[PDB]
C-alpha cells in the first residue's frame, strides 16, 4: 500500500506538464437533468477598411455574436441566450499590388477544419441553476451547416467584387461549464464545442485570381439567415447538498467549507475522529494491496472538475512536503558522497566506512533528558531508514503501508472532499503519520533495532534477551542489508513470548513483519498485538 | 510480463491531461497565418 | 614554500595521472591578446572584440576571461610593455626592416629579467656575466659607450669628450645593449627621454607567447651569436587578412596555451622585475 | 505498424477506454470493498 | 530559407563529454555502489539538478 | 587488398635487404616537372625539354618518361592543380609577397584532401575538427563569413545584410579558410567565379615534392600556429640562372625521388578527392 | 585472481557470482586491490 506514495513521487514530473497547460489555459445527492435544447446562434463580422480611396481593406474578420430567443421545451416557454465565438482561423490575404488603386485585402479570416466554434448557452430553466456542483455533463447535438453568402465590396470604380460560396459543417465535440458576465451578476452556462468540416460550396472572389478556395470567410457567414440552429440533448448530473432523504434543494448555490477555507483547520479533527472506526485485520488486508494511483483515486465520488485533476493536484502538493525534500536530500547526499573522494572529513561516519545513510548531522541536541550518544546516532539513522522504507529497500510490510491504508480508508469515509482538501491531506498525512517508528536489521541470528525516539535494542532471535548494542555494526548492517520495519517491535515481541509462548516459525515471521503471522495473531484477538496495532493506528493521527 | 495491463490501469490519470490539452488548444490555438505563392495576385486596373 | 624550496620532491614512475584539488587565487584564468592597431583598422568593426569573446567562449573560456590590448606598432609597444593576463599572446606583425627590434621585444617579453637603476652620470658600469645586459627604453633612447682600461682611461674615446664615444643605439624605443664583460664603460644616454637599467636574464617566461604574422624565422632571443633557439612560445603564421589570423588564434588557442604555462605571471604587469 | 499522427495518442487512446471496462471496474470495486472492510462499514446482508 | 545542417549542440556536447570524462576519475567506489542501489526514479534523478 | 587491409603484417628483423630498386623505379615510373613560364622565357631555347629528357636518360629514366608542365605563376597554378605523373616535382618561384599563397599551394598539393560540395546559399556550414578546412578555388574567390550562435542569430554580423559579414578572402585564386570549429557560419562567396568545398586533410601526399626557388623557409602547410613542419618533400634552393636550377634537379633526381614515395598517385590527377 | 590471492569463503564466492552488492562493498571497504581495480575499470569505462 506504500507504493502509492512512491508512485506519486515517481509521477510528480507530469505535475509540471499540467501547470504549463493550466497557465496556458488562463452529504450530497445526485440529481439528473436531461434537457432537449435548441442552440440558436450566429457570427459577427468586423470589416475595418484601410485609408486611401477605399480599394483596400485592413481586416475582414470574425467577431463574437450574442443572440436571444425563446423556444418550447416540454411545454415550457424557455428564454435562451447564446454567445458564439470562433478560434483557430486562417488569415488569407489578397494583394492586388503596391499601388493605392489595386484591390488589396490585408487579412481576411476563414474557418476551416483546424478551427473551432465555441457557443455559450444559458436559459432561465431549473437545469441551469443546479449546475454549480456537477458530477457528469455530456451533450449530443445534430450537426448544422453554415454556408457563406454573397458580400459585395464597396469600390467606386469598375466591377464590384463579390465574396460568394464557402460552407462548413459544425459537429458537436465536447461540452463544458462556462460563465456569462452580466452587469451585476455572473451566470453559469454550458459552452459547446463544434468541430468544422469543409463542405462542397467553395468560396471565391470576383475580379480576382481566386477560385476553388474552401472554408467559410468572415464576410457574410450568416448568408442572410437570422440564426444558425442545432437541436440536441444535454445530460447533466448535479450534486445538491442534502442532509436528509426527504428534502432536495431546487437550486445548489450552497456554500461549502472549501468556499471559505483554503487551509483545512478542523478537518484534522474529522480525520482523528474517523480513526476510531478502523478495523484491524481488514486494515492489514488493505495495507497489503499494492495501492496504485488508479486504485487510490478511483473510488472518490468527485465533481466534474475535481476528478479531472485529482491525481495531479495531489502530486503537485506532494512534491513539496518534507517527505519529498528528505528524499531529495538523501539522493543529493548519496550522489555527493559518490561524486568525490575529497570530503570524507566533512562527513563523520558511525560505521566502518562512510555512507550517506550513516552520517551524523545538525542534531541541535536535547539537554532536556539525559541522552546517550548512541541514542542520538540511532535516531539520526532511523530518520533515514524512513527513506529506506520509501526507497523499496525494505523486506517486510512497512509503516508506510499502514499509513497508506489508513489514508485510503479515511478519505473514502470522510465526507470532506474537494479539489484542495485531498491535496495537503494526502501529503500532510504521509508527513505526520506514525512519526515515531522503529526499524530492525537481522544478522547472524542477532537482531539490531533502532528508533526515531532514540531507543535501541540488540537481542537474539532464538530467545528475546537484550544484548549490548554494538553501534558501528548496526550501521554497517543497516547501510546495505535489508531493513525491516518494527511493527511488532522488541518490547511487544518479548511481552508476547513471555505470555503467549510463540514458536520458532512465528517469531521468525514476526521479526520480518510477515503479514500472515500478523493477521493470524490479530484474528486470535491476542491483546498484545492488538494493542500494538492500535497504538500504530492512533499514531496515524494527522 | 502482465505488467502491460497494470501500467495501463495505473497511468490512466494522464487521460485527464490529454483531455485538458485537447480542450485548451481549441480555446487558445493561434490563427494560422497562411503563406502566399511566389507568383501572386496582380489583377486588371479598375475599368469602367 | 621559501622554507621548502630547497627540499627534494620524490615521485614514482607509476603514479596514476590525476588533476589538482587545490584552490587558485582566481576562479578562472585570463587570456590577453596583443594585436597591432592595423589589425583593428583592417577588421573595420566595433563589435569584433565581442565576437572574439563569444568564439573563445565556444572554445571554453568563460565570458570575461579574454582581453584585447591594442598597441600602435612594435616600436611603441616596446616601451615598458605590460603583460596583464594569466596568458599573454602577442601578435607581432613582421616587418623586414625591424628584425632587431622584433628580436629585442621578443627577448624582453619571452624572458624574466631582474633590473637595477643605472646612474650613468655618477658611476661606470660593467657586465659581469653573459646573462647581464643593459636594457633601455623610452620615447627616444640614444646610447653612447666609452670602454675604459684598468687605469680608468677610455679606449678609443676621451672620457670627457662625448663626441668620441661609440654609438650602439640611436633613437631607440627599446634596446638591449651587450658589451664586453669585465670592462668598465662610461655611458651617456638621452636620460631626459629614456631610462636604462642593468638587467639579468633569469630564464624563460612561459606565460608569454609571440605569434609572428608573416615573414620568416628571424627572431633571436639570445645575444649569443651561435644560438637562435625557436622555443614553442614563438610561433609563425602566414596571412593575407587579419580576420583569418584571429580565427586561427581562436581555433588553436588550446594548442597555443598548451605551449605556455601558468604560474609565471608576476604580481606586477611589467616585463621585468625591478630593484632599487 | 504505427500510422503516424495516431501514435501521438495511441497509449492514451487505449488507456481512456481501458479505464472504463469490467477489469477496471472490478479493480475499483475490490479496492473500495477493502477500504470499507478496513472501515467496519456494514456489508450487505447474506454476505458471509 | 536556410537550414543549419549540423546542430548547435555538437560543440556543447563535446565540451560536456570532456568534462564528464575528466570527472569520472574522481568517483568514490563504496559510495558509488551505495548510490547504485537507490531506485533512481524520475523525481530522484531530476530533483538534485 | 581491402579484405586484408585490417590484418597484421609480420616481419623478422633479419630479412636480407633487397637490391636497389631505384633503376626499376625509374624504368617503370614517370616524372612530371612543374615550372613557371619565366623559367622557359629565361632559357629561351626551343629544345630545352629534349635536352632535359636526354639528361634524365643519362640518369636512368627511359626516354618518354619525363614530362614538363608550365604554369603562368603560383596564383594561376593554384586553380585546380593537376598532378599527372607518378612523381611530381614542382619548381615554385619565391616571392616575399605571395607567402600565404605559396603556403596554400604547398598545403594543397603536398597533402591528400577529401572534399565535399558546399551549397552556401542553402545550408550553414561548420568545421568539425582541426583537419577540416574550406578550400576555395576559382578565378576570383572572395569569401565572407558570418558566425552564428545557438539561436542561429549572427554575432557581429546580420544574416540578411552581407555588408556586415567578416571578409576573410578577397580576389583569391586559391584560399584555405579555417574558422572556429563547432560554430555554424553563413558564407557569402562569389559562386560565379569561385567553388568552395568542405575538405578534410587525410594525410601527406608523398608523390608530390615542392622545390622553392629562392627565399627562406616560409612554407607553412599546417593551419596550426604552433607547428610549421618542414618535410623531406619541401626542398629549397638558391638560384641565379634557371639552367642551373634544372641541372640541379636533374643531377639530384635520385635524392628528390628518394624523398618521395610512390603508390600515392591517385587514379585522377586532381589535388583532392571529390565525394558527393 | 581473487580466489587465488585472496582465497574467499563459500558464502563470499556465492554472493560475488550473483553480484550481490553487500559483498562488493565489503571487499571495497577492505581495500581489495583486485575488486577495486575491476570497479575502476568499469567506472573509467563509463565515458561518453
Ligand atoms: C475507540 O477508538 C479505539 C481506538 O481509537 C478503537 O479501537 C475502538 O474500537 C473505538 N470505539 C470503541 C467503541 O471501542
Ligand atoms: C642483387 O645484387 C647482387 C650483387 O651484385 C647480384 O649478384 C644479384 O644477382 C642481384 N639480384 C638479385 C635478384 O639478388
Ligand atoms: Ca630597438
Ligand atoms: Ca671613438
Ligand atoms: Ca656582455
Ligand atoms: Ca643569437
Ligand atoms: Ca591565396
Ligand atoms: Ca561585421
Ligand atoms: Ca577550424
Ligand atoms: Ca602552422
Amino acid at each position: 500500500a506504500s507504493l502509492i506514495y512512491r508512485q506519486l513521487l515517481t509521477n510528480s514530473y507530469t505535475v509540471d506538464l499540467s501547470d504549463e497547460i493550466q497557465e496556458i489555459g488562463s452529504l450530497w445527492k445526485e440529481m439528473q437533468y436531461n434537457r432537449d435544447i435548441t442552440i440558436r446562434f450566429k457570427f459577427a463580422s468586423s470589416i475595418v477598411k484601410s485609408g486611401g480611396l477605399g480599394y483596400k481593406w485592413s481586416e475582414i474578420s470574425f467577431k463574437p455574436a450574442n443572440y436571444q430567443y425563446t423556444y418550447t421545451r416540454d411545454g415550457e416557454e424557455v428564454t435562451a441566450h447564446t454567445t458564439c465565438s470562433v478560434n483557430g482561423m486562417n488569415d488569407f490575404n489578397f494583394n492586388g499590388g503596391s499601388l493605392p488603386t489595386d484591390f488589396v485585402i490585408s487579412r481576411y479570416e476563414v474557418i476551416k477544419e483546424n478551427s473551432y466554434v465555441y457557443v455559450d448557452y444559458w436559459d432561465d430553466s431549473q437545469a441551469f441553476r443546479n449546475m454549480v456542483y456537477v458530477r457528469s455533463l455530456a451533450a449530443n447535438l445534430n450537426s448544422v451547416i453554415c454556408t457563406g453568402g454573397d458580400y459585395s465590396f464597396a469600390l467606386p470604380v469598375g466591377q464590384w467584387p463579390v465574396m460568394t460560396g464557402g460552407a462548413v459543417s459544425l459537429h458537436s465535440a465536447g461540452v463544458t461549464l462556462s460563465t456569462q458576465f452580466t452587469d451585476f451578476v455572473s451566470l453559469n452556462s454550458l459552452r459547446f464545442r463544434f468541430r468544422l468540416t469543409v463542405e462542397e460550396p467553395s468560396f471565391s472572389i470576383t475580379r480576382t485570381r481566386v477560385s476553388r478556395l474552401y472554408g467559410l470567410p468572415a464576410a457574410n457567414p450568416n448568408n442572410g439567415k437570422e440564426y444558425y440552429e442545432v437541436a440536441g440533448r444535454f445530460s447533466l448530473i448535479s450534486l445538491v447538498p442534502s442532509n436528509d432523504d426527504y428534502q432536495t434543494p431546487i437550486t445548489n448555490s450552497v456554500t461549502v467549507r472549501q468556499d471559505l477555507e483554503r487551509q483545512l483547520g478542523e478537518l484534522r479533527e474529522e480525520f482523528n475522529a474517523l480513526s476510531q472506526e478502523i478495523a484491524m485485520s481488514q486494515l492489514i488486508d488493505l495495507a497489503l494491496l499494492p495501492l496504485d494511483m488508479f486504485s487510490m483515486f478511483s473510488g472518490i465520488k468527485s465533481t466534474i472538475d475535481a476528478a479531472k485533476s485529482m491525481a495531479t493536484s495531489v502530486m503537485k502538493k506532494f512534491k513539496k512536503s518534507g517527505l519529498a525534500n528528505s528524499v531529495s536530500t538523501l539522493t543529493d547526499s548519496l550522489s555527493d558522497a559518490a561524486s568525490s573522494i575529497s570530503r570524507g572529513a566533512s562527513i563523520r561516519s558511525v560505521g566502518s566506512s562512510a555512507s550517506a545513510w550513516t552520517d551524523v548531522s545538525t542534531q541541535i541536541t536535547d539537554v532536556s533528558s539525559s541522552v546517550s550518544s548512541i541514542s542520538t546516532q540511532t535516531s539520526t539513522i532511523s530518520r533515514r531508514l524512513r527513506l529506506k522504507e520509501m526507497a523499496t529497500q525494505t523486506e517486510g510490510m512497512n509503516f508506510d503501508d499502514i499509513s497508506a491504508a489508513v489514508l485510503k480508508t479515511k478519505i473514502d469515509r470522510s465526507t470532506q472532499i474537494s479539489p484542495n482538501t485531498l491535496p495537503d491531506i494526502v501529503t500532510e498525512a504521509s508527513e505526520k503519520f506514525i512519526p515515531n517508528r522503529a526499524y530492525r536489521v537481522i544478522n547472524n541470528d542477532e537482531v539490531f533495532e533502532a528508533g526515531t525516539d532514540g531507543r535501541f535494542f540488540a537481542y537474539r532471535v532464538e530467545t528475546f534477551d537484550e544484548i549490548p548494542f554494538d553501534v558501528q555494526k548496526f550501521a554497517d548492517l543497516v547501510t546495505d542489508s535489508p531493513v525491516i520495519s518494527a511493527i511488532i517491535d522488541f518490547k511487544t515481541l518479548k511481552n508476547l513470548n513471555d505470555n503467549y509462548g510463540i514458536s520458532r516459525q512465528q517469531a521468525f515471521n514476526l521479526l520480518r513483519s510477515d503479514p500472515r503471522v500478523l493477521r493470524e495473531f490479530i484474528n486470535q484477538d491476542n491483546p498484545i498485538i492488538r494493542n500494538r496495532i492500535e497504538q500504530l493506528i492512533m499514531q496515524c493521527r494527522l | 510480463a502482465s505488467l502491460i495491463y497494470r501500467q495501463l490501469l495505473t497511468n490512466s490519470y494522464t487521460v485527464d491531461l490529454s483531455d485538458e490539452i485537447q480542450e485548451i488548444g481549441s480555446t487558445k490555438t493561434q490563427n494560422v497565418t497562411i503563406n502566399l505563392g511566389p507568383f501572386a495576385q496582380t489583377g486588371y486596373a479598375p475599368v469602367n | 614554500q621559501n622554507y621548502g624550496i630547497n627540499l627534494p620532491i620524490t615521485g614514482s614512475m607509476d603514479t596514476a595521472y590525476a588533476n589538482s584539488t587545490q584552490e587558485e587565487t582566481f576562479l578562472t584564468s585570463t587570456l590577453c591578446l596583443y594585436y597591432p592597431t592595423e589589425a583593428a583598422t583592417e577588421i573595420n568593426d566595433n563589435s569584433w572584440k565581442d565576437t572574439l569573446s563569444q568564439l573563445f567562449l565556444t572554445k571554453g573560456w568563460p565570458t570575461g576571461s579574454v582581453y584585447f590590448k591594442e598597441y600602435t606598432d612594435i616600436a611603441s609597444f616596446s616601451v615598458d610593455p605590460q603583460l596583464y593576463c594569466d596568458y599573454n599572446v602577442v601578435l607581432m606583425k613582421y616587418d623586414a626592416t625591424l628584425q632587431l627590434d622584433m628580436s629585442e621585444l621578443a627577448d624582453l617579453i619571452l624572458n624574466e629579467w631582474l633590473c637595477n637603476p643605472m646612474d650613468i652620470t655618477l658611476y661606470y658600469y660593467q657586465q659581469t656575466d653573459e646573462a647581464n645586459k643593459w636594457i633601455s627604453m623610452g620615447s627616444s633612447c640614444t646610447i653612447k659607450v666609452c670602454p675604459l682600461n684598468t687605469q680608468t682611461l677610455g679606449i678609443g674615446c676621451l672620457t670627457t669628450d662625448t663626441a668620441t664615444f661609440e654609438e650602439v643605439a640611436t633613437a631607440e624605443k627599446l634596446v638591449i645593449t651587450d658589451v664586453v664583460d669585465g670592462v668598465n664603460h662610461k655611458l651617456d644616454v638621452t636620460t631626459a627621454t629614456c631610462t636604462i637599467r642593468n638587467c639579468k636574464k633569469l630564464g624563460p617566461r612561459e606565460n608569454v607567447a609571440v605569434i609572428q604574422v608573416g615573414g620568416s624565422d628571424v627572431l633571436d632571443i639570445t645575444a649569443d651569436p651561435t644560438t637562435a633557439p625557436q622555443t614553442e612560445r614563438m610561433m609563425r603564421i602566414n596571412w593575407k587578412k587579419w580576420w583569418q589570423v584571429f580565427y586561427t588564434v581562436v581555433d588553436y588557442v588550446n594548442q597555443i596555451i598548451q605551449a605556455m604555462s601558468k604560474r609565471s605571471r608576476s604580481l606586477n604587469s611589467a616585463a621585468f622585475y625591478y630593484r632599487i
